[PDB]
């Protein structure tokens, strides 16, 4: 079956860049819905980006829309989500998701969860 | 009312309407003969073959008893994204397809909002959702908002 391995977390600067990876490594990401989400310390989860099944929508939360970026190596069954000019605010634990799709019968699937601090 | 329905690859059947003589029961009786809801039924009145238009009487776009439609079906499965607004006030974009029943899209914010589906209801443009209906059936579009509320017990 499919799992979700999360890389790419770490520690950055104000300012500085990353690129979070989530890996398919059960089945492919193949008519999979794909989003991050991430968890400030002490606060609700929150969504953050998503790719859609196609690989031909992204959408962005406002609080990262223009510094962040979605999107998917679809021959290498990966799923990025590139980071730029963090801000301190962005410290959060990273997830990424993947959902089924209608007629499939509807399952989530959830990565590990990385760690992003951002320091200035 | 009896009224020819031609399908474009080339069958026909006939469709009776006996109650309100609308877009609606024409689609209602295609429903119960090929099986295809009604948002996926691209309607055509022959012959000047111009669509027949929904919320129009259609005695009003020249449709008499024993006029034929040409019957196109698209099944219209391309997938689309919309907006959930959560009942925490918070929206995000959701992948589905017009196809999938409301009771399927529960199951994709249950999922994501840690509520058991029973729990919770749906409503778009102030309608409520029913589980078992298509999201086609409320006519959703790409980037809609269809609104989360807790069934609070």
């Amino acid at each position: 079956q499919l799992q979700l391995v999360e890389t790419g977390g770490g520690l950055v600067q104000a300012g500085g860049s990353l690129r979070l990876s989530c890996a398919a490594s059960g089945r492919t990401f193949a008519g999979l819905s794909v989003k991050w989400f991430r968890q400030p310390p002490g606060a609700e989860r929150e969504w953050v980006a998503h790719i859609t099944s196609t690989g031909s929508s992204t959408h962005y939360a406002d609080s990262v829309k223009g510094r962040f970026t979605i999107s998917r190596d679809y021959d290498r069954n990966m799923v990025y989500l590139q980071m730029s000019s963090l801000k301190p605010e962005d410290t959060a634990v990273y997830y990424c998701h993947a959902s089924t799709l209608w007629p499939e019968k509807h399952q989530d699937y959830w990565g590990q969860g990385i760690q992003v601090t951002v320091s200035s | 009312w009896d009224l020819t329905v031609k399908m474009l690859a080339g069958n026909e059947f006939q469709v009776s309407l006996s109650s309100s003589m609308s877009v609606s029961e024409l689609k209602a009786q295609i429903t119960q003969k090929i099986g295809v809801h009604a948002f996926q039924q691209r309607l055509a009145v022959h012959p000047s073959g111009v669509a027949l238009q929904d919320r129009v009487p259609l005695a009003s776009q020249g449709l008499g008893p024993g006029s034929t439609v040409l019957l196109v079906v698209d099944k219209s499965d391309e997938p689309l994204s919309i907006l959930v607004r959560n009942n925490k006030g918070r929206s995000s974009t959701y992948e589905v397809r017009l196809t999938q029943t409301v009771a399927h899209l529960k199951q994709q914010v249950s999922g994501l909002e840690g509520v058991q589906d029973d729990l919770f209801w749906l409503t778009f443009e102030g309608k409520p959702l029913e589980d078992q209906l298509p999201l086609g059936e409320y006519g959703l579009k790409p980037l809609s908002t269809v609104f989360m509320n807790l069934r609070l017990r």
